[PDB]
């Protein structure tokens, strides 16, 4: 009774509740189970683990992620994390709930089925709401205008929109994201001379690749530098002291974005790709979406891709056009908090689909009734 | 070719033995186990007598086991030395290994793949202090093995001892963002078998043994084939056991592990240490495959070397490889499972293509300063020593 | 003696000698380029690979047809073909003997001077000409007079026909073609559920897109009744293993021509666009269309195609109005065919420009001819 706030997206949980303006908390979306024997059964820990509890205690387990299209799902012990991030993050069953949710575009048809059989037929929820989850972001900055060029850790996109009118032909899913980024980043450094390494390492080069890392600046003079230079050198610490000189690093994948080519690929650099992106987007307003841009996102503290940005905007920028790409603090956060300005609205309470719904339709309600 | 067969060579720089000769000779012309050892102690008793002879290379320090302190400082059978290396060198220019000089002369060798190549380059740079040759020539290890036959597309792969290699290939071009290897084989796998070996009560001290389990990987070892039906008759049966004579003279007592060693392969969890292992390794491989190539996959996939020339196992791999695919991808089609036309792809000349692999481009290259890098382009500090 | 005779257009170039009554040879007007490696080079191989040259070695390239809106890019590449079409095709000299040409109206036109000038100082056929294909449409037709519809891979033109003079402004050349459909049709995959996008998935969503697809005949209830009994959907093996049983989007795409406003889109109905051709026509005229509808052009071997068109040119059409259907076998190629027909007619010698004509004239010499 009542309705709840997070973040439910691919990488981190942001749990909240209604009328806060920041998650309760933060944590991975991490579960898993002992693939090595927990032999001495209950010697001290668990049978099963989740989030910062696996992480506390990872190598017993064989730990989990969800989602590709037509490449990876898991549908089901997604359970697992819920009725617990529930009963006891929220320290409540949604059982119980007139509920927030979100989702994104062009899930496999049935997706949406495996979501609401579960929410109703299992998690037994009173009455609810899917949505898209950059609109958060949008009731937080209340742009009109401009492109939601993304990525979090799990996917990404770009979302043109104006004037209400979100682009329906024109807002895009893409598979890769933070993700991604680590394996590749991986594959080097036993050159550095690191011989070591393991998917239960790739664990800290999914981390300093975001505590220091910076995308490039421009990363040709960067590395004629480097192909010369050692000055760099803002250093990393393995596990109990070893530094690993490190910190020319600390950029140099960040170019694969604007060439996938490094990576062989199909696929134009992120800049070529959006701008072939706005042909598929308004002819007329490519006038006025470059004065139309500002930060939300979990992502966009990131640092060194922002000029970046508005420097490759410009390479390609028509005249007549002004350059406006700007960085708010907690733009990491506003679609939560986005979320609980959303819970200030009794129509988005009147928007909920009840299990009465997933009854009285049949199940058939949902891809004709949620955001 | 446009000149002598002498003053060009080709050589396997491999883990378990080094396979060399002159260019094109019949077989890598001399083989040796890639051994070395310099003189400690063995014996606690009054024997022996010799004279004859200190350090050791190869073939020649076979006999000696801790007469020598012998060594092979290593990991992943890649080396952390320069120098006994240099000894060994410094050995095979006799008849010895080979009967050669190098300044006058040129050579074909190969690299591993991410090769932290700056020491390569300081051996270079050694190799031009000293064996200086005319010219030279170096290329990824597995690409070498394409050279027979001209070939362009599968997976490339290799095992033996110390390591085995798995590189996804496509006109040629590895796909290297998305290439595999896995950094071990038979040697440890050794150490896991032994550690079977002390339950039995053969606890007999590896320092003076490991090796022991050699002599009969290599002599003698195997696959079966029906090999689940194998485990139901192993313990049901009991009497389908083995054993030989450790040559001292003692036969001890051997069951499966003789080629259950093996399932550490594809259940590296088997030493606790998990792993779904090589063939849903092989799986990931072939779903990243794109349709065409998984396609052609089902008879267009490449293997190397004497630790390919290997019984039963290929066999319960495609036994195998019909499963996952019907489970996981047909979920439950089965009507073309033969119709996806599947012939073997392991022939006798894997064998001798440890090196007559490499003589083949050198039957079309000896005359090609295209191909000979050189002496002079580290002598230049060239950013490498290639055309 | 011959003019060389062709159907020069989108999807396949395919070319003969007038006298026969079919091209002589047919490859696919495709480039193929090695984008990304294939690194055993010396194998004695190119970095452009005209049509079934990209059809074979595909098992490398990754291709395009260089056509922007339906119109030629790159003649740098293009020319290869040309080339090719001696090299390997139908070999007897362009400086031999005559060769017909075709195009169709309307242009950034100075496209033609590129055009013209390499028509004679790359190939140099001692004469040669600059037309519009409807003519050999309608003479295989067996017509001087009627209205004419080139349905084909990379453009459409609906064209009314007065005797040699022309019904101008009520010529539907249109954007459309039998290649867009594959945008909508690669797009259904991503909520039917899959792992699919490339250039070369976009090649095959082309097979069924000839094969099993149709265009609706009554697709509100079409789409009721497949949604309701998905019997209305055919199996078809796909050799990636995601594989399939199609229907509602089998005929969904070819209805969407008719119906496509919802995602943004600034689309009318095909069938009130051909109308509008009538529309800007007279009933001093119109009868003369019904009584000659003859179809042209890569789509229309199609099922449901001319069903549902009569349905719908009858429903929009008046009174008199006989629907007469001309759909004859090799429609497809009555640009062909009809090609021979016209170029079997002497008279095409005192139409060809000389290279001394283009010379003497300046290339300009054949644009000015708008009535």
């Amino acid at each position: 009774t009542t309705a709840l706030v997070c973040d439910n997206g691919s990488g981190l949980v942001k749990a909240g509740f209604a009328g806060d303006d920041a998650p309760r908390a933060v944590f991975p979306s991490i579960v898993g189970r002992p693939r090595h024997q927990g032999v001495m059964v209950g010697m001290g820990q668990k049978d099963s683990y989740v989030g910062d509890e696996a992480q506390s205690k990872r190598g017993i387990l064989t730990l989990k992620y969800p989602i590709e299209h037509g490449i990876i799902t898991n549908w089901d012990d997604m359970e697992k994390i819920w009725h617990h991030t529930f009963y006891n993050e929220l320290r409540v069953a949604p059982e119980e709930h007139p509920t927030l949710l979100t989702e994104a575009p062009l899930n496999p048809k049935a997706n949406r089925e495996k979501m609401t059989q579960i929410m109703f037929e299992t998690f037994n929820v009173p009455a609810m709401y899917v949505a898209i989850q950059a609109v958060l972001s949008l009731y937080a900055s209340g742009r009109t205008t401009g492109i939601v060029l993304d990525s979090g850790d799990g996917v990404t996109h770009n979302v043109p929109i104006y004037e209400g009118y979100a682009l329906p032909h024109a807002i895009m899913r893409l598979d890769l994201a933070g993700r991604d980024l680590t394996d590749y980043l991986m594959k080097i450094l036993t050159e550095r001379g690191y011989s070591f390494v393991t998917t239960a390492e790739r664990e800290i080069v999914r981390d300093i690749k975001e505590k220091l890392c910076y995308v490039a600046l421009d990363f040709e003079n960067e590395m004629a530098t480097a192909a010369s230079s050692s000055s760099l050198e803002k250093s990393y610490e393995l596990p109990d002291g070893q530094v690993i000189t490190i910190g020319n690093e600390r950029f140099r994948c960040p170019e694969t974005l604007f060439q996938p080519s490094f990576i062989g690929m199909e696929s134009a650099g992120i800049h070529e790709t959006t701008y072939n992106s706005i042909m598929k987007c308004d002819i007329d307003i490519r006038k006025d979406l470059y004065a139309n841009n500002v930060m939300s996102g979990g992502t966009t503290m990131y640092p060194g891709i922002a000029d970046r940005m508005q420097k490759e905007i410009t390479a390609l920028a028509p005249s007549t056009m002004k350059i406006k790409i700007i960085a708010p603090p907690e733009r990491k956060y506003s679609v939560w908090i986005g979320g609980s300005i959303l819970a200030s609205l009794s129509t988005f309470q009147q928007m909920w689909i009840t299990k009465q719904e997933y009854d009285e339709a049949g199940p058939s309600i949902v891809h004709r009734k949620c955001f | 070719m446009d000149s002598q067969g002498r003053k060009v060579v080709v050589c396997d720089n491999g883990t378990g033995f080094v396979k060399c000769g002159y260019a094109g000779s019949n077989f890598p012309e001399h083989i040796f186990p890639a051994l070395v050892g310099r003189p400690i102690i063995r014996s606690t008793t009054k024997v022996g007598n010799i004279e004859i002879k200190d350090l050791m290379v190869g073939d020649e320090a076979s006999e000696l086991r801790s007469m020598l302190e012998v060594n092979y400082p290593m990991e992943n059978g890649i080396v952390r030395n320069w120098d006994d290396m240099k000894h060994l060198w410094d050995y095979t220019f006799g008849p010895e290994k080979l009967n050669i000089d190098t300044r006058n002369c040129k050579i074909l060798l190969t690299e591993p793949p991410m090769n932290p190549t700056k020491n390569r380059e300081k051996i270079v740079e050694v190799m031009f202090e000293t064996y200086q040759f005319s010219g030279v020539y170096v290329a990824i290890q597995a690409v070498l093995t394409l050279y027979a036959q001209g070939l362009l597309t599968g997976v490339v792969v290799d095992s033996g001892d110390g390591v085995t290699h798995i590189c996804p290939v496509y006109e040629g071009f590895s796909l290297p963002h998305l290439t595999r290897r896995l950094d071990i084989a038979g040697r440890d796998i050794t150490r896991y078998l032994i550690k079977l070996l002390l339950l039995r009560g053969y606890a007999f001290n590896h320092s003076a043994d490991f090796e022991t389990v050699r002599m009969i990987k290599e002599k003698l070892c195997y696959v079966g084939y029906n090999i689940e039906q194998e485990q139901k008759l192993a313990l049901e049966t009991t009497v389908l056991v083995e054993s030989y004579t450790l040559p001292d003279g003692r036969i001890i007592k051997v069951g499966g592990e003789r080629f259950e060693a093996p399932e550490a392969l594809f259940q590296p969890h088997l030493i606790n240490v998990e792993g779904v292992g090589v063939a849903e390794l092989l799986f990931n491989t072939i779903q990243a495959a794109d349709i065409d190539t998984r396609s052609e996959f089902y008879k267009h996939i490449v293997l190397s070397g004497g630790s390919t020339m290997y019984p039963g196992l290929p066999s319960r791999l495609e036994r195998e490889l019909k499963q996952l695919y019907l489970e996981r991808v047909l979920k439950g089609d089965v009507e073309k499972l033969s119709k996806f036309k599947i012939r073997i792809e392991d022939p006798p000349r894997r064998k001798h293509m440890v090196f007559l692999g490499g003589a083949v481009l050198a039957d079309i290259m000896k005359d090609k300063d295209n191909f000979w890098m050189t002496r002079q382009e580290y002598q230049e500090k060239g950013v490498r020593v290639l055309e």
